[PDB]
RNA sequence: GUGCUGAAAGCAUAUAGGCACGAAAUUUACCUUAAGAUAUUUCUUAAAUAUACGUAAGAAAAUAUUACGUUAAUAGGCUUA
RNA sequence: UCUAUCUUCUAGAGGGAAUUAGAAUAUAAUAAGGAUUAACCUUUGUACGAAAGGAACAUGGGGUACUAUUGU
RNA sequence: CAGGCUAAUUUGCGCAAGAGUGUACAAAAUGAGUGCGCGGUUUGGCACCUCGGCUUGACUAAUCCUCAUGGAUG
């Protein structure tokens, strides 16, 4: 995982999602990829 | 109870006769029979260790009273040790003098096998 | 059903009249020692310590320490031979004598001259000094501990020492040195005798 | 707020109107919740009051030498029982010793009168887990209440030390002794930071003061000997307080309870040694009403001279 | 950080919705102190009770705290071990 | 150099107002603090690896007392 | 000297972009000269205002160890 303020897709298999959002926190924007795990990124800090 | 600057009589055929404790290894409390220390050789006897060498040693008998589970208490008239290497085995091959029987429960078999008498 | 009791009275001293009274209950005057119990358990993990139950509601001995000391001594020394070896009698071992302590689960009895006898009940101990080679070695031994398999007198002092403790023998002037001489002579006299 | 988060006045009693049977959530605070979060650590049985008599060693038949403390039981009785319905928690009130009636007050004289028990010297509550830990009132507890090897916790009052400095009370190192130090060999030194830290001494600052004479608990002490004749329970290790002081002995909370066969064997011995505990209790309660009514009317003197 | 189900968006997705795993931090538990509701088939009609005084102490700068005061082992003495 | 007046602080007290006439004894909810380390062996020379080397998970290491367990 | 304002500078940091290094392959690691910022530790500006050690703390988290964990042709 790489934490950036500017998360970008690096291939056609990367997807933008917002996870860990619940009734207590807003969550983070993620770049998830089933092809290359080196594309995994998170926007925002805990 | 051995601590920094304490002098000990080395009783093995390593070449050292009088060593000074520089560090208690593995604990903060003062070292007793069966504890490792780092010593500096101050006197020799006439690959032997020379004056000024820095080696590890094991306290084999102390002047402070050492109590045991059976209520027995042992006391010697001097503080002695035997030099060892960082591996943990002795440097010399023969020990002249009595050693403390507390070396058994601290995994010092090699030091005891070469010890003639135990107290 | 109603246990025995007595009445305690509180009187008013300004009128010499009974303010209030209460029935104070007393323990059974005649202490009742109930019969043996029928509760029996079958387990390897515990036992019930109901060996000797005293009478109900009776004050136990005030100081059970001396009584507990004689139970342990009688248990650690059934024959009473060790208690007599260090008693304050003429035949007993005195300070200044030479004693050999045999060790249970051990070899090479430690022999030395006795410098002190600390009488502390079950923790009574003797200090023996010797010279194993060129190094002096003092030893405390709890006489009632089971690791002390045996204690023998191998050499008595000619004249009774003028001191309860002989810590001056640490000085080279009065240091007896090694004891292998008296140990050897003692063993020699032993085998030649039987 | 005075205490915690609750602004509720201290004279209001709304508890019985907030019930779970009405569909409301179970509160995380309160007696019911407090007990639930202590069910695993609350002992099943009660304890005993014992007197510290001295320290010694336990000599084993093969070479063991174990330091130990001797605790004597002096006429330990069950005096009362606490229930959730009446008190909000389960507990057994145990007594110790005796006391002269003149020294006991009228309120306590009538408290023992209604129970058929002689006035005791000290009382103490021992918390149990559920209704199975309550015992008949008026039964004597002996050292056999415990078995050899049973681990227990011992609570007592520590030896008092009076006003203690910072070295003894908090372990402060002190200052130098010879290298120019002036009148500050055992002093506490600086007591805080300057303006940037509040311009005040912060609460909780460790300072000289009284030391000792406080309750202290030693946990996980095995029992080495159990003698009913002497009435002693020898436990390993040290115990808080001086000789002759009362201590509280109970099963350890950080350990599993004793086997079920043992808990039932002990309760079965109470019934054998005191089969009339209930018949003698109800008789004492009946007499209390008769004497209580006589005191009210003022005819107590008659009931005393008749016998 | 890691998942199951699963659409908005025919796919995909541990994104919404419905479930779950997971840390020397947190909370509880454990220990002490404080708090003082409450309990007793408790006491009290001028008392219950407390204090003072005296002998003390598991207490101790004062204060306080915990006992005892002849129907008594509180302190001292004496006696024995 | 300074015998601490005040605030804050550490301890201990005198008085008090409590569902309320006042007490003795034992006390709950609750609150404020306290305790707070790391390593080794066993597992196992197992997974991994050509070899050297070498984990993770889990159990135990309170007993020359009880108990538990391993040897004889 | 300290406090206050400021932040050029700093032995304090972050983000963006990506020449280049990485046998291959930008982003495992690495990151020229730069841009946009945070912070108030260093050296300075202004002029509102005329040391170190010992003892004993409290607090921060931008983490040396211990705990959980993603990435790692490498
Ligand atoms: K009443
Ligand atoms: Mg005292
Ligand atoms: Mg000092
Ligand atoms: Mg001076
Ligand atoms: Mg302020
Ligand atoms: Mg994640
Ligand atoms: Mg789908
Ligand atoms: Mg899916
Ligand atoms: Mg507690
Ligand atoms: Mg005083
Ligand atoms: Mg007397
Ligand atoms: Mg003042
Ligand atoms: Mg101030
Ligand atoms: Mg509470
Ligand atoms: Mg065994
Ligand atoms: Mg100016
Ligand atoms: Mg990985
Ligand atoms: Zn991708």
């Amino acid at each position: 995982m790489k934490v950036h303020s500017a998360i970008k897709k690096r291939c056609e298999h990367c997807k933008v999602v917002r996870r860990k959002a619940n009734k207590r926190q807003n969550g983070y924007l993620y770049i998830i990829c089933p092809a290359n795990p080196r594309h995994k990124q998170r926007q925002g800090y805990r | 109870m051995i601590q920094l600057k304490t002098m000990l009589n080395c009783i093995d055929n390593s070449g050292a006769a009088l060593v000074e404790c520089a560090m208690v290894v593995g604990q903060k409390r003062h070292a007793s029979i069966g504890d490792r220390i780092v010593v500096v050789v101050q006197k020799q006897r006439g690959t032997k260790v020379k004056r000024g060498d820095i080696r590890h040693a094991v306290v084999v008998r102390t002047k402070q009273k050492v109590q045991r589970r059976d209520g027995s208490v042992v006391r010697f008239d001097d503080n002695a040790c035997v030099l060892i290497n960082k591996a943990g085995d002795p440097i010399g091959s023969r020990i002249n003098g009595v050693v403390g029987q507390e070396l058994r429960k601290k995994k010092w078999s090699k030091i005891l096998s070469m010890a003639p008498m135990q107290a | 059903a109603l246990p025995d009791h007595n009445f305690f009275r509180i009187a008013d001293k300004h009128t010499k009249k009974t303010r209030t009274a209460f029935a104070v209950f007393t323990p059974p005057k005649s202490p009742t020692t109930l019969p043996p119990s029928s509760v029996v358990t079958k387990s390897k993990a515990f036992k019930i310590a109901n060996s000797k139950l005293p009478p109900l509601m009776t004050k136990p001995p005030s100081d059970p320490m001396p009584l507990l000391t004689q139970q342990q001594i009688a248990r650690m020394d059934p024959t009473g031979a060790r208690t007599a070896l260090f008693s304050k009698a003429r035949h007993a071992a005195r300070v200044g004598d030479v004693l050999m302590v045999t060790h249970r689960r051990g070899g090479e009895p430690f022999a030395g001259v006795c410098l002190a006898i600390r009488r502390s009940g079950i923790d009574t101990a003797i200090l023996l000094r010797n010279h194993l080679g060129k190094v002096g070695v003092e030893m405390w031994y709890k006489i009632y501990n089971k690791n002390v398999a045996g204690i023998e007198i191998i050499k008595r002092r000619a004249k009774r020492a003028r001191r309860a403790k002989l810590m001056y023998m640490r000085q080279p002037k009065h240091d007896m040195g090694s004891v292998e001489q008296y140990v050897f002579a003692w063993k020699k006299m032993r085998k030649v005798l039987s | 707020v005075k205490y915690g988060w609750s602004t509720l006045p201290k004279r209001s009693r709304p508890t019985r109107f907030n019930q779970v049977t009405q569909g409301l959530p179970a509160p995380t605070s309160g007696p019911a919740a407090a007990l639930k979060r202590r069910e695993k650590t609350t002992p099943l049985r009660t304890g005993v009051l014992a007197v510290k008599k001295g320290m010694t060693v336990f000599m084993g038949r093969t070479g063991a030498r174990i330091p130990c403390t001797v605790l004597q039981l002096d006429r330990v009785q069950v005096v009362a029982n606490k229930t959730r319905a009446k008190n909000g928690y389960w507990a057994v009130q145990v007594g110790l010793g005796e006391r002269r009636a003149e020294n006991v007050g009228a309120p306590q004289l009538g408290y023992y009168e209604a129970k058929g028990i002689p006035p005791k010297q000290t009382l103490a509550e021992f918390k149990v887990r559920n209704q199975d830990g309550l015992l008949p009132v008026g039964v004597q507890l002996f050292p056999d209440w415990f078995h050899v090897g049973q681990v227990v916790d011992v609570r007592g009052i520590t030896r008092g030390m009076g006003f203690a400095g910072g070295m003894k009370r908090h372990g402060f190192a002190g200052q130098e002794a010879s290298h120019g130090n002036s009148l500050n060999h055992r002093t506490i030194g600086s007591v805080g930071g300057s303006q940037g830290s509040g311009s005040r001494v912060l609460p909780g600052k460790k300072m000289p003061g009284r030391m000792g004479a406080q309750q202290h608990t030693v946990q996980n002490l095995p029992i080495l000997m159990v003698d009913n004749e002497l009435g002693i329970v020898v436990v390993k290790g040290a115990v808080a307080g001086h000789k002759g002081a009362v201590v509280k002995v109970q099963d350890a909370v950080k350990k599993a309870p004793p086997p079920e066969e043992f808990v039932e064997a002990t309760k079965q011995l109470l019934n054998e040694r005191f089969p009339d505990a209930e018949e003698k209790l109800q008789a004492a309660r009946k007499l209390h009403l008769e004497l209580k009514e006589a005191r009210r009317q003022g005819l107590i003197d008659s009931l005393i001279k008749n016998g």
